[PDB]
């Protein structure tokens, strides 16, 4: 229940609704989500003029 | 639950039918006439009055 | 710049074979018989009746320019002009060959044996009739 | 050659009517259009009349039960196909529950399906009180505007489901 | 409020969700005028089988344009072939269906629809209530790993 | 809860064009044109519009997706003709044929 | 009560009250204790 | 006379069916959701509630207020709260209006008249709870027992069918064409005989029947619409064909505007 | 329970509280629209992303190495349609011809010469639909009575990426062995394929947008002298079984080898209500029409069979469970509405009903017993299957 198996932190669960114009691969998420979870991404020289733009 | 204004389907309203209805039933005893008198073509706006379940009633009975 | 067929032929039987828009014609040569042809048709926007003398013609000639060629050529002196494709070339024993024509979904089929050097192998292929 | 008596407490029964030979001139129900227009007069006059016999699970194995009270005692190529007698059944649609009781033509699904909504009836949004104004309940939910079914069910009628949609 | 994710379903345990929600225009319509308030998949039927609930739609149908109550109780003695007659009678096809205009050309739908009003229950679990992220959050205490359920983060 | 507010189907946000053009490299003479905060009601109105002018090769129209009111319009016309003139001038004929409606509607409206 | 749960769970529960039909429901229900029990047989009609 | 033409069929108060000839249909389709979704109407947005002792809820009142229909004759001459330079709202971008209703006699019933215009109108009839009722005081909102109370508040703003349904107009518009399939942009369903299964509609009293000996007509396009415009009351049917035409105008005049500023 | 019940998707951030998934890839993880929910994880590390794509990519998985074959086809909607589109019947005219090439992404820009061009230049689906078909790719079929020039329009030829004749469906741009999307990969490569289905998608839903579709109870009417056709072929049936009833009330039956007398009366009852029901709904099967949408939905591959159709316009069925026909749960009869030792079939459990007819109380009963039995393992095979999956995987 613990160890073969556990609860994990960056996740989460909604209700699904099918999108024909969306590419196979693709998946709408809904936007309060994406303000929620993060990505550590290390700042780079060739990246940080637009990370500059979504610290502000 | 008191008459819905504008009806969900089309949009024409419906609140001023509502005294008009329980009465041409009370005295005149109609319904599908009634309603077509009452300008209620099309079964769109019409289910909304014969559908409507005026609960409001029992709620006045109460106090605050 | 020439012609690659011109022969009349007679309707043998129109078949609606499960189509409310659309009928699949048959009918031998006038010339030749030898010469058979097999062909769907828009029986709404060009209707046909069993026994008809119909003129068959084809070749491959006079983006997609839309109309305004009104003057310009108009070798459209005829009344249905479908374009698709040809596939296979089959020999019938002897001599005797017979392509097999579709035209982007709809289907056709000739036979007989004289165009050992007439019908080519491209892709190419404009159908043509008349009256 | 056996006789089983119970008297018991906790015993499910059913209600069926009486058909009884009583006539001289032939072969017929003994209730009459007599007694249905009379409705001091209660259910359980209705059975201190010899109209209605209370039959358990136990007794139903050794009597036989007519369905339809009509037919049992040329058509339309349309219609369903309808394929001694001694107790009658008061009417099909009342061995369904709260849940079935409200699925319009359930004998006209598959099965199988009715128990699905027979389930999701007891998941859906209306009003389940009046008095809902002055509880203090944790989770409620009140349907804006209500609106009894367009079709129904004669047994609606004693399901307050017109005053409750 | 409902929402592109509320579920649903009428009597028939054709249980459903939002998928996206269009305005007056955008909806297809009959001559009439009168426009639907839902449009669910003819998919949802041949293997659920439910056919009662197209025969719902149907006496409902009646009711409306009739004023009269309908009356849908089990074996009784109406067909759809009944049904169908006295639609007939009122104005409007046989069977229900109706032409429709795609709401965006206005051009006709080369076939035809079962248009038709019939019962729908709102059941609860609406989207709001489901919806779950979390990304480190409150610990439990025994094992460390995160917390059980949406309530508790 | 998540759905934007409603008035972000029409009002332009800071710095935002209504249109945007883009040239085609496929194909000689063609452009794609984004159109934002609009629909059928505007967009199928000028695709139609454009097959009464024997002078367009090419007109069609694409919603990128419904969540957005937007569409992409490509047209491509004849040599050395510019499409938005011809989009101009059925633009101002469907006024025309407006202005001619509005009056035809009062006149015929009088008679009453 | 006590060190005494060798007893059944289940009976008495908190009345539905999402719908009237719910509710109504839920006083109408039986329970039974345990692939044969749960047919559903003849005598049940 | 000459290119397109219109043909007013029988029209009233409340109602103007009329045909439309000698257009594309892709321009009927369009216009016909410019009436039901892009026309400016009037209706409540913001509601200041002092007092209620309903047994309705608060947001649920301020719903229902939000679509009766208000006046909007000189509804085009207003700006939008939004973008009046006044902070908020006012007289010269919104329109106020109050209402108390307390009842005393131990069911008091509150129908829409009891509301009062305090607000400035800018001298222009709009705003104005349009009745059509006999009496006078169309849509009763709801009764109330013995000691129960209610005061409220409401503004009213411009809006459209788009920001929300509690404006359009339309409400319901028919709209038919070639009654019988002669274009055949349909296949219709039956079982054995479609022209009697199939119920005519009433607007195919208005053209000639198919006549088999005919082949069919090809080159031929959608011409000819019958439709109809329902009408809720605030603009009278004609603007409210009018307006569209002219709000259409104005998105066309933004066209030719915003076109100007790309060159 | 899947390799592919867990893929890397690209993100597109959209508005409103739910995931938005592609249609198409609905049965691998076997999911609905009914109330299921979604779990989401979010990677974290650099490389991580990399292993993501590198091997959990969408495109990757469209081939299952269980049945080397495809996971993923067209479903529902797009199935269904793609078929109307495809008939020789189903023409198009430029104003939409136009709309419809805009809609391909990937449209290389050409617009193909008309298939007619005579009076009026119109299109048929089975040309624009090839458009999202690339280049090189070559498709051969031939089915049972196909030959070239296939007359109910059968079979399927595809040369070059552009479909030549046949109707596109469930066996052609299925989960099959021969399958298009099966080609395309292997052909093409992954990412191509994976593109594929967002053309022949937008460019399907767009078409069924505007050509509509529907379906409701009309389309399961049979016609009026088949419903007696039926009546009789039920009637003879159930003398053909009370002759062998009487012929069995006799002794004269033999026992079939290896089964008891009563196994062996069972087993011709069983063959006998079988058969009716699987003629007498094969009776209405050839007499609807080939424009009856139920049927549609049928042949396209896209919902119910035969049976289905069966159940519902002629004969449910016998009812049955554990193999065996309604058993004596009451003292030697079925019903007590019934008299003792009534082998006939209205005990036993047979609905001579449709669903169209609506059913008898006795038959309504039967019908849910006999479901019960499902929801039953449905409710125990879905996780004793799991534990028996367990192991297999411990
Ligand atoms: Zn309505
Ligand atoms: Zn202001």
């Amino acid at each position: 229940g613990n160890l073969m198996g556990k609860r994990v932190d960056f996740s989460a669960r909604t209700v699904i609704s099918g999108d024909p114009n969306l590419e196979l691969d693709q998946v709408g998420v809904p936007i309060s989500i994406a303000k929620t979870l993060s990505y550590p991404e290390t700042v780079t020289q060739y990246n940080i003029h637009r990370l500059t733009e979504y610290v502000r | 639950m008191i008459i819905p204004v504008r009806c969900f389907s089309c949009g024409k309203v419906v609140g001023d039918k509502w005294d008009a209805y329980l009465r041409l039933l009370e005295e005149g005893k109609q319904e599908g006439d009634a309603l077509d008198e009452l300008k209620l073509k099309r079964y769109c706006c019409r289910r909304m009055v014969l559908t409507h379940v005026d609960l409001i009633e029992k709620f006045l009975r109460y106090n605050p | 710049s020439s012609a690659l067929f011109d022969d009349i032929f007679t309707v043998q039987t129109v078949d609606n074979g499960r189509y409310n828009k659309v009928s699949r014609i048959i009918g031998i040569s006038t010339t030749n018989s030898a010469i058979k042809l097999t062909l769907d048709i828009n029986n709404e926007m060009f209707p046909v009746s069993q026994d008809d003398s119909l003129t068959v013609t084809l070749a491959n000639s006079l983006s997609w320019r839309p109309p305004k060629p009104t003057d310009k050529s108009l070798a459209d002196d005829y009344d249905y002009v479908m374009f698709g494709t040809v596939y296979k070339f089959e020999e019938g024993d002897e001599d005797k060959i017979k392509v097999y024509v579709s035209f982007g979904g709809l289907l056709m089929c000739l036979e007989g044996g004289y165009k050992s050097l007439a019908s080519l192998k491209q892709d190419n292929l404009y159908i043509l009739i008349r009256r | 050659r056996e006789f089983k008596i119970f008297t018991d407490v906790g015993r499910v029964y059913r209600p069926l009517f009486i058909v009884e030979d009583d006539e001289s001139k032939d072969n017929e129900l003994r209730i009459t259009k007599e007694h249905i227009r009379k409705i001091v007069y209660g259910w359980s006059s209705l059975v201190t009349s010899g109209v209605i016999e209370y039959v358990d699970g136990e007794e139903e194995e050794t009597i036989m039960i007519a369905m339809t009270p009509e037919d049992l005692q040329l058509n339309d190529t349309a219609k369903r196909i309808k394929p001694t007698f001694t107790h009658c059944e008061i009417h099909p649609s009342m061995i369904l529950g709260v849940a079935a009781s409200i699925i319009p033509f359930p004998d006209h699904n598959q099965s199988p399906r009715n128990t699905y909504q027979s389930a999701m009836g007891k998941q859906a949004m209306g009003v389940f009180l009046t008095n809902y104004n002055v509880r203090m309940d944790t989770m409620a939910n009140i349907l804006y505007y209500p609106q009894k079914p367009l079709a129904k069910t004669q047994a609606m009628e004693y399901l307050k489901f017109r005053e409750l949609p | 409020v409902p929402q592109i994710g509320d579920k649903f379903a009428s009597r028939h345990g054709q249980k459903g969700t939002i998928g996206v929600t269009y305005r007056h225009e955008d909806m297809p319509f009959s001559a009439e005028g009168i426009v639907p308030d839902l449009i669910i998949n003819p998919h949802a039927i041949p293997s659920r089988m439910t056919v009662a609930h197209l025969i719902e739609c149907l006496l409902s149908k009646v009711g409306s344009i009739r004023g009269y109550e309908g009356d849908a109780t089990p074996f009784t003695d109406l067909t759809v072939d009944a049904v169908s007659n006295l639609l007939r009678d009122n104005g409007y096809q046989s069977r229900g269906f109706e032409v429709m205009y795609n709401g965006h050309t206005g051009k006709k739908l080369m076939a035809q629809v079962f248009f038709g009003p019939t019962y729908y229950q709102r059941l609860r679990h609406m989207v709001d209530d489901k919806i779950h992220a979390r990304a480190r959050g409150p610990v439990q205490v025994l094992t460390r790993q995160p917390v059980e359920g949406r309530s508790r983060d | 809860m998540n759905a934007p507010d409603r008035f972000e189907l029409f009002i332009l946000p800071d710095d935002v064009p209504k249109l945007k053009i883009t040239p085609d490299s496929r194909v000689p003479n063609c452009i794609i044109i984004k159109f934002e905060r609009e629909d059928h009601t505007l967009a199928n109105l000028l695709r139609e519009e454009l097959a009464l002018y024997p002078d367009v090769t090419f007109v069609a129209y694409k919603v990128e997706h419904p969540l957005f009111a937007n569409f992409v319009m490509r047209l491509q016309t004849e040599e050395g003709t510019r499409p938005k003139q011809a989009l101009e001038r059925a633009c101002a004929s469907i006024i025309n044929k407006l202005k001619t409606l509005d009056h035809k509607f009062n006149e015929e409206w009088n008679i009453k | 009560q006590k060190k005494a749960m060798s007893s059944r769970a289940g009976v008495s529960q908190v009345l539905n009250r999402y719908t009237y039909s719910s509710t109504l429901s839920h006083l109408r229900r039986t329970n039974t204790p345990i692939a044969k029990p749960r047919q559903l047989h003849n005598t049940h009609w | 006379s000459k290119e397109p033409k219109v043909n007013i069929i029988n029209a009233q108060d409340d109602e103007v069916e009329l045909m439309l000839s000698d257009v594309n249909l892709s321009l009927a389709n369009s216009l016909r959701r410019t009436m039901l979704a892009e026309v400016p109407t009037l209706a409540i947005d913001l509601v200041e509630i002092k007092m209620n002792t309903s047994v309705l809820a608060d947001e649920f009142i301020s719903h229902r207020l939000g679509l009766i229909p208000l006046v909007s004759e000189d509804v085009e001459e207003m700006k939008y709260s939004r973008d009046c330079t006044c902070e908020d709202y006012c007289d010269e971008c919104s329109v106020v209006l109050e209402l108390s209703a307390r009842h005393e006699g131990e069911t008091t019933d509150v129908y829409s008249s009891s509301l009062i215009k305090v607000s400035g109108p800018g001298n222009l009839n709009v705003g104005e709870p349009v009745r059509r009722d006999d009496y006078d005081q169309g849509i009763l909102l709801c009764k109330l027992r013995n000691h129960q109370e209610l005061n409220i508040r409401c503004i009213a703003k411009k809006g459209i069918a788009k920001e929300h349904a509690k404006w359009s107009p339309c409400s319901a518009i028919a709209f038919e064409y070639d009654p019988h399939n002669k274009l055949k942009h349909t296949d219709f369903w039956f079982e054995v005989d479609a022209k009697k299964e199939w119920p005519d509609s009433k607007y195919a009293t208005w053209e000639e029947p198919p006549k088999p000996g005919e082949v069919f007509d090809y080159k031929a396009k959608p011409n000819r619409f019958y439709m109809t415009v329902e009408t809720t009351g605030s603009l009278k049917a004609n603007q409210v064909f009018s307006r569209g035409i002219k709000t259409l105008q104005e998105k066309l005049a933004n066209v030719l505007f915003e076109l100007e500023n790309s060159r | 329970l899947h390799k592919m019940s867990m893929m890397a998707h690209r993100v597109k951030v959209m508005p409103y509280s739910t995931f938005r998934l592609n249609l198409s890839v609905t049965s691998p993880y076997n999911a609905d629209f009914d109330g299921d929910e979604m779990n989401l994880h979010v990677p974290q590390s650099e490389e991580t992303r990399a292993e993501l794509s590198q091997l959990c990519a969408v495109p990757l998985q469209i081939v299952s190495p269980q049945s080397n074959k495809p996971v993923m086809g067209i479903v529902q909607d797009t199935l269904c349609g793609v078929r109307k589109m495809t008939l020789r019947d189903t023409f198009i005219e430029y104003e939409q011809v136009m709309n419809m090439l805009f809609w391909v992404p990937s449209w290389d820009g050409v617009v193909p010469q008309p298939a007619i061009l005579k009076p009026k230049p119109l299109w048929t689906g089975k040309q624009l639909l090839s458009i999202a078909i690339p280049s090189g790719i070559h498709l051969q079929r031939t089915d049972g009575g196909n030959s070239l020039l296939s007359p109910k329009d059968n079979g399927m030829l595809i040369v070059d990426g552009k479909v030549m004749f046949g109707v596109v469906d469930k066996k052609t741009v299925g989960s099959g062995g021969g399958g298009l999307i099966h080609t395309v990969m292997r052909e093409k490569g992954p990412k191509i394929c994976a593109e594929l289905f967002g053309n022949i998608q937008k460019v399907v839903n767009y078409w069924l947008l505007h050509n509509g579709f529907s379906i409701g109870i009309g389309d399961a009417i049979a016609d009026a002298s088949t419903m007696k056709e039926i009546t009789h072929a039920i009637s003879s049936a159930k003398e053909q079984v009370q002759e062998i009833i009487y012929k069995a009330q006799h002794n004269e039956l033999e026992l079939k080898p290896g089964m008891t007398l009563r196994e062996s009366f069972e087993g011709e009852v069983s063959r006998t209500l079988n058969d009716a029901r699987d003629s007498a709904g094969r009776s209405a099967e050839m007499n609807l029409k080939d424009l009856n949408n139920v049927k549609q939905m049928v042949s396209a591959g896209s919902k119910g069979s035969f049976i289905n159709i069966a159940q519902m316009s002629a004969c449910v069925g016998q009812q049955m469970v554990e193999g065996k026909r309604i058993a004596f749960g009451f003292a030697d009869r079925s019903l007590p509405h019934f008299t003792k030792d009534d082998f006939s079939p209205e005990s036993k459990g047979f609905v001579e009903n449709s669903y169209l007819r609506g059913l008898t109380p006795q038959e309504f009963f039967f019908h849910a017993m006999a479901g019960r039995e499902g929801l039953i393992d449905t409710a125990v095979k879905t996780a004793e299957t799991g534990y028996i999956q367990r192991r297999l995987v411990k």
